[PDB]
């Protein structure tokens, strides 16, 4: 924590922001695709009709 | 020409784990409880083997199959009451094992402790999930109350509770679900205990004094297998005193009616190892806060690797951390009594104050107690 | 006897089309990972 | 290095050794050597480097007197021509288990001389650095592959190289290791390479830029290696780059720049692998490729 | 028993190439079917006449059951 | 660049092998000019001989006619690839157009014998 | 650059882009494959199923 | 010695964009990687279908039965 | 920093087992059947785990619970027929693994083979204990015939018959006892598979050439993991074509009648994997000899490490032993065909000659073929 807070670790965290955020969207889109949420799948126009 | 216990590979891992494992010589009777949990899990598995051979799982004749076991099956009463009081023996050995783990500085065996609390979650789940299976009024309404308190979460709660029910209430699919789960879960508990022993045997065992025990080592055989046999004989003394003299004392007498959904018991109460869990769930007035206090109460002793602020390992040389540990187990006993008591003014304020004080001991006061130990012994 | 029968043939056709669209591709993945051993050429260089 | 040049550029003119094989030494007569002298020793493919102590007008008068009219026009107007050589990512492994120390090199094709990015691939190569077992830095050495290697006693030496040719280079690491830690050295080398390639820091690249500036001025200190730099720079770069322009190319390099052009020249690329010794605990080439590209990023 | 201490082999080299730089199917449909026919020729003389005799004893057993289930027209036809 | 093709080939002026040539390749070009000079001088001597009244017997054209006519079966070797591809190219479309002709004629004979197909004005069949 | 080279350079070289391509193609494969499989199933029996006899 | 070692003719195995020695492999490197990872991803979408759909069948089998769904609807109290 | 796969002990077990295992680069599609057996055993455990959530074991409603699985719960037909056809795939992969072990001369892994013989005992035990659980006519009378075969043991056999019966006939207690045994025995098979891997991993793995191949060794990952994935997908193609297209051709049709002791089927057979077992036990008219020949015909694979007389390990360079091995495979197929029909002319003669040929190929003919092989190939 105290050894993990610093300028170099903040720059490494800034370097690891977009791929971990994209992995978070991977987990969110995979959770949506696994559970088939009715609020979210009714907004995509390819699955717009009834499924 | 060659040694069989270091040549033959099953005998090599049996010899390394059981025969000349480097173990500290100064461990007390409280270190016997892990092997007591192993042999108690084995006697729960073998009594469940000889119990499920005459058990029929459906709500028309589950209780009739239980009474057929207790009356018409030869020596079936011994198997069923030995299984129930061996679940009680399993949980008092588990509670003394986790009290030893909170006491003697073994938070720091981190992967051992994390797969231990995964094992403890699975043991509590299979204990409730096998307590449904006699199909009494108390078992059915305890199943309804414990699964209905999982429905407090919005947007996933009613999907989760019709998923775990198989209907609008507890029924035939719920009982066969819980019997299949109660078969499958203690074998993955036993495999988790095997890899828990592997994560222990990576770094050996520890002493009551919190020191590096590498200077003084004895073999596990025959120095600890005869202490294992003595612990097994005193555990079988208390377990056989529980089955052959007081069979329904630790159990609930209200379970021994046929199950009826048209009426309710005058107070609803789960088992004695779930009483502190039910008191912590009853302490929070919000129901989602109660189930979050349930999950955080079981999971908060896994944060004890991260709550080691003291430079001394064990609590043997920590005198007021010992005071906070015995007031923690006093809060656990008061929680067990409060969960045994029904929901009345003023048991609720006693349960609220004792749950707040128990979370203050396990979260706040014991790290600052370790800080004031290392301040009073001039470490910094 | 079989109330699941039309759903059984529907899920069997879904399985057959997904495995026709899957099995040569994972055979190509196996042959792609095994091309190093399938073209691992050897030689002997004795010190004479 | 000769096995790596044989297995990295197979089927090309860069596969062969500088010395030539023993079946080709024994048939070299005088007329083939004077055909080679009449073809490849031509005058505008030749520079005259002097370094200090000279005067350039004196050298040009002496080159007018002596080294003028060597040979300019070819025999049948048959010009030699450089070709872009194919880099083939491959594996050669000479297994000699009675031999004591395993020398294993792993190299990716780098951009070469005339491409301007030899400074940024060299500053990545100098962040990775080098170690030999006579270095007394110990665990506290700055390069983390060398720190891990002396922490858990992996290898005797490792040397990270940027050997460059015209549009084709080998940049990689060659390690002298034992028979029991080639898997550890390969895993920690690819982990340090792509920890550099994913999470390069400003302190790491200013350490590398400082060690490159010191390495270039320590190379170009002496008269004989500065004449080596004058001849190699005049044959390859066209002009000779002064060290002020090398400093201006070094000072523009940052960690973001290093991260993307490392993603150009490092990430998911098939390397060439050579090994002489006990090469049993080298991983196979699919494990080299699975240990290249990262499970997180 | 790990890598490195398995066996001592000296003076061997092993050329290789990348998975990416070669075709995933190097001459499959032509020049793999001669290999399949050569392996089939190599092992079908030791596989096949047991399977010839299992089909022969299958045909013998089913034909003998079909003949023995049907009654004879010789005995108890003239009484 | 300009990508090559088997049907749209690389020209020799854009070819990379014309720009990195060797003295053995130049000696090969000199020997190709020498053999073209020998064949051209023999052809031109037979062209401008006035004692010649017949045509020019072209030996390479006789060689090409003999190779395309009466060398193929003396130079046959039976290989499995040639046997399988010749068996496919000599048998396959006969079974394919057999299936086409028999399917169409079974359809036509079935529709005539059931009465669905009508020959309205079909006098010359 | 050719046809697979640009999609390798922008959505296949990083593992997060690879998994996002896998998940987005998984959702599109779910809807398109279920539509195509039910289309070829109702083409292999139009009138035998409960759809197209539901007029009663 | 070491200089007599040459890698043999890999023309029967290698791809047609790598088969010429006058071209570099970095031009077709993205093409071969984007073909083989397309093969890998088109396998992995069917593997994700087989790991989603079978898990959904098992989860819906762990859910409530159709007989329980028929009996859970109450009797209609109607107009009177 | 440190290497996690060689540092973490739970990762060290999977690194020594499935990631960095020294495996030969030779091994064919026949060597994939061990991982296919492990994966299909795991999907049989998961499939029966999700099948026992609605199954009720009693003498009245077991067939009603099986048809409630088949048509009433959501998509339980796929799980039930997947369980039946995956038991068929379990025995397909087990018989081809046993045929691979006979095919490539891996009898020299003696304790590995003996642990495998104890797996084959336990797999046949849980398959017989699981075929009774749809309480049908074929299941009832097949369990009646096979558990009535144990009365041929003198002086203790009928006491063992009423011990495993729990009463005067096959009944409610027999069905619930076989349910308990059928649930518990694949975890014994899984622990025996763990010790099968443990006895394998020190002696190495065989190759089709049959040599000590430690010079040419490749890691298990990603080569044999991707060959495992390809084998899993072709095994799942044969398995899903077995469940969703041809679900009841391996299964007997008389299982789908409700069970009744008043009416017997005219032809009594088990499912297809026990047909060579029934062919062994129907050949001898002495039933104690049939039981002894059955236990000998399964245990003769365990005694097969002492019938390795040739100096070549694999059978691939032994053409006379290949002739005797493929006539052994065709004779086992003759046994599998002849076990399903009633004792008629000339089927008793065909089964008797097939049983004495099945014993004579293993006992005398293959060791004398190895001796003839060595004397013809100059090993004397
Ligand atoms: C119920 C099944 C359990 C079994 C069979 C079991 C088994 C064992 C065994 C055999 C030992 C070594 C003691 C000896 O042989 O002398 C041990 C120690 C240990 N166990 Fe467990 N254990 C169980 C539950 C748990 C749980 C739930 C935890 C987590 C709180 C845990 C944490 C530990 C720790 C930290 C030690 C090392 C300190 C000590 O030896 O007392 N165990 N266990
Ligand atoms: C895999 C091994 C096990 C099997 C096969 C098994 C099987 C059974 C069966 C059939 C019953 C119902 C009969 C009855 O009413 O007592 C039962 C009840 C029960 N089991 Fe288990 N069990 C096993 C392990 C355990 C373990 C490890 C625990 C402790 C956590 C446990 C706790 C209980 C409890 C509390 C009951 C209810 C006792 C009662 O009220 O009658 N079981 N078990
Ligand atoms: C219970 C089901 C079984 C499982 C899950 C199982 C599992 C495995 C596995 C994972 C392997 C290593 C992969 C390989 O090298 O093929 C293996 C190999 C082996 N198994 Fe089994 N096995 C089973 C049944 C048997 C039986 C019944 C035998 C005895 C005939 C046996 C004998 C062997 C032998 C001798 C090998 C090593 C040589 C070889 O693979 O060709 N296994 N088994
Ligand atoms: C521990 C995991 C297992 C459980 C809980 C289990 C449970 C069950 C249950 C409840 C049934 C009756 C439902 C039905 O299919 O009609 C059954 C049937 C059956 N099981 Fe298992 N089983 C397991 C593993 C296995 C294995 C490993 C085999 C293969 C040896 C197997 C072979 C069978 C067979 C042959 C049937 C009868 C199939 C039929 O005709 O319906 N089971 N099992």
């Amino acid at each position: 924590l105290s050894r993990f807070l610093g300028p170099r670790y903040r720059e490494l965290a800034r370097n690891w922001i977009p791929t971990a955020g994209m992995w978070g969207t991977v987990g969110a889109v995979g959770l949506v695709w696994a559970t088939d949420w009715r609020l979210i799948l009714d907004w995509v126009p390819y699955i717009n009709g009834k499924f | 020409m060659t040694n069989m216990r270091k040549t033959h590979p099953l005998f090599k891992i049996i010899n390394h784990s059981f025969i000349d494992l480097p173990a500290p010589s100064n461990i007390s009777s409280w270190w016997n409880f892990g092997s007591l949990l192993g042999v108690c899990l084995m006697v729960q598995i073998i009594t469940g083997l000889f119990l499920a051979m005459h058990y029929t799982s459906d709500t028309m004749t589950a209780f009739s199959s239980v009474t057929h076991i207790c009356r018409d099956v030869n020596y079936g009463w011994l198997i069923r009451y030995m299984h129930a009081n061996g679940a009680s023996m399993f949980f008092i050995c588990l509670f003394l094992h986790v009290g030893r783990g909170l006491y003697y500085g073994s938070y720091t065996f981190m992967e051992t402790w994390n797969i231990g609390v995964l094992l403890l979650f699975a043991v509590m789940a299979t204990a409730f999930m096998g307590y449904v299976l006699p199909w009494g009024q108390m078992s059915f309404w305890g199943a309804t109350v414990i699964t209905n308190l999982l429905s407090a979460i919005p947007y996933i709660g009613t999907t989760l509770v019709e998923w775990i029910w198989g209907g609008f209430s507890v029924d035939k699919a719920t009982l066969t679900r819980f019997f299949a789960f109660h078969f499958i879960l203690p074998f993955i508990i036993a495999a988790l205990a095997i890899v828990h022993l592997l994560f222990l045997h990576e770094t050996g065992s520890n002493n009551p004094t919190g020191l590096n025990s590498d200077a003084d080592k004895i073999p596990f055989h025959p120095y600890y297998t005869i202490k294992d046999i003595l612990g097994i004989l005193i555990m079988f003394l208390i377990l056989m005193t529980l089955v052959l003299f007081f069979p329904d004392m630790l159990g609930d007498p209200d379970n021994y009616m046929p199950a009826n959904p048209l009426n309710t018991p005058p107070h609803i109460k789960p088992e004695w190892y779930f009483l502190f869990a039910y008191a912590i769930l009853r302490s929070i007035p919000n129901k989602l806060g109660g189930v979050l206090a349930l999950i955080l109460s079981i999971l908060i002793l896994a944060l004890m690797p991260f709550l080691h602020t003291s430079k001394q390992r064990s609590l043997m040389f920590r005198p007021i951390t010992q005071i906070l540990y015995w007031i923690l187990v006093a809060n656990l006993l008061i929680l067990t009594w409060i969960g045994g008591q029904p929901v009345e003014h003023p048991f609720i304020i006693i349960g609220q104050l004792a749950s707040i004080s128990y979370f203050s001991i396990i979260l706040i006061l014991m790290p600052i107690s370790g800080i004031i130990e290392d301040k009073m012994l001039k470490l910094y | 006897s079989e109330p699941e029968h039309d759903h059984r043939k529907r899920m069997g056709l879904k399985m057959l089309l997904m495995m026709g669209l899957l099995l040569p591709l994972t055979y190509a993945m196996k042959r792609h990972k095994w091309s190093v051993l399938k073209s691992r050429k050897l030689a002997y260089r004795p010190p004479k | 290095f000769d096995y790596l040049h044989a297995t990295a550029f197979q089927g090309t003119p860069l596969a062969q050794a500088v010395e030539g094989p023993s079946e080709n030494v024994r048939r070299l007569s005088r007329t083939d050597l004077t055909d080679y002298l009449n073809r490849h020793y031509k005058a505008p493919r030749m520079v005259l480097a002097a370094a200090g102590g000279v005067e350039h007008q004196q050298l040009l008068d002496l080159a007018q007197k002596h080294l003028s009219s060597v040979s300019r026009v070819y025999e049948e107007d048959a010009v030699p021509g450089l070709t872009p050589c194919r880099f083939t990512g491959s594996e050669i492994r000479h297994r000699d288990d009675a031999l004591p120390l395993a020398h294993v090199a792993i190299a990716v094709e780098g951009p070469g001389w005339a491409n301007p990015d030899n400074v940024t691939l060299q500053v990545a190569n100098a962040i990775i650095g080098h170690y030999d077992c006579t270095y007394g830095g110990g665990v506290h050495l700055s390069s983390p592959l060398a720190s891990v290697a002396v922490a858990n006693k992996l290898c005797q030496s490792f040397q990270t190289f940027n050997i460059s040719y015209s549009d084709t280079g080998l940049l990689g690491a060659h390690f002298v290791c034992d028979a029991m830690s080639i898997d550890d050295m390969v895993f920690f080398l690819q982990g340090q390479w792509m920890r550099l390639c994913t999470s390069a820091t400003e302190s790491e690249v200013t350490r590398g830029k400082n060690i490159l500036r010191n390495a270039l001025v320590s190379h170009l200190d002496g008269t004989t290696p500065v004449c080596e730099d004058i001849g190699r720079s005049l044959l390859t770069y066209g002009r000779r780059i002064p060290l002020a322009e090398w400093e201006s190319r070094i000072q523009e390099v940052d960690a973001q720049m290093l991260r993307d052009i490392c993603s150009k020249y490092f990430y998911d690329q098939c390397p060439a692998v050579a090994g002489y010794g006990p090469i049993e605990q080298l991983p196979d080439y699919n494990r080299i490729r699975s240990g290249m590209f990262w499970l997180r990023f | 028993r790990e890598f490195g201490n398995l066996a001592r082999i000296r003076h061997v080299i092993s050329y290789s190439l990348s998975p990416f730089e070669q075709r995933a199917f190097p001459s499959y449909f032509s020049k793999g079917i001669p290999n399949v026919l050569r392996r089939t020729r190599e092992r079908i003389l030791r596989v096949a006449p047991p399977f010839v005799v299992v089909y022969l004893i299958y045909t013998w057993g089913n034909q003998e059951f079909e003949q023995s289930k049907r009654k004879n027209p010789a005995m108890y036809e003239n009484d | 660049k300009y990508k090559p093709a088997p049907l749209a080939t690389l020209p020799s002026t854009l070819d990379p092998a014309e720009y990195d040539v060797s003295p053995e390749t130049r000696r090969a070009q000199v020997e190709r000019l020498s053999i073209r000079a020998r064949l051209k001088r023999e052809y031109l001597l037979q062209y401008n001989d006035p004692k010649r009244v017949s045509h020019i017997e072209d030996p390479a054209l006789i060689r090409w006619t003999y190779a395309r006519s009466a060398n193929i079966y003396p130079n046959f070797r039976p290989t499995p690839k040639n046997s399988l591809l010749g068996a496919v190219a000599g048998f396959g479309p006969l079974i394919f157009w057999y299936y086409v002709f028999k399917t169409d004629r079974d359809r036509k004979e079935r529709l005539i014998q059931e009465g669905k197909l009508d020959r309205k004005f079909n006098i010359s069949y | 650059p050719t046809i697979p080279s640009r999609l390798y350079s922008l959505l296949f070289r990083r593992t997060s882009t690879f998994a996002l391509t896998i998940a987005v193609g998984a959702l599109f494969f779910e809807r398109a494959f279920d539509q195509g499989a039910d289309a070829i199933y109702e083409h292999i029996n139009e009138g035998k199923l409960w759809k197209h006899i539901k007029h009663k | 010695s070491h200089t007599d070692v040459k890698v043999p003719d890999f023309s029967d195995y290698r791809r047609a964009e790598v088969l010429d020695s006058t071209k570099s492999s970095k031009e077709s490197s993205e093409a071969r990687k984007g073909f083989s990872y397309l093969v890998t991803a088109t396998t992995t979408v069917g593997v994700a279908y087989a790991a989603k759909n079978v898990v959904s069948q098992f989860v819906s089998s762990m859910s409530a039965s159709a007989d329980v769904l028929a009996m859970s609807k109450i009797e209609i109290k109607l107009s009177d």
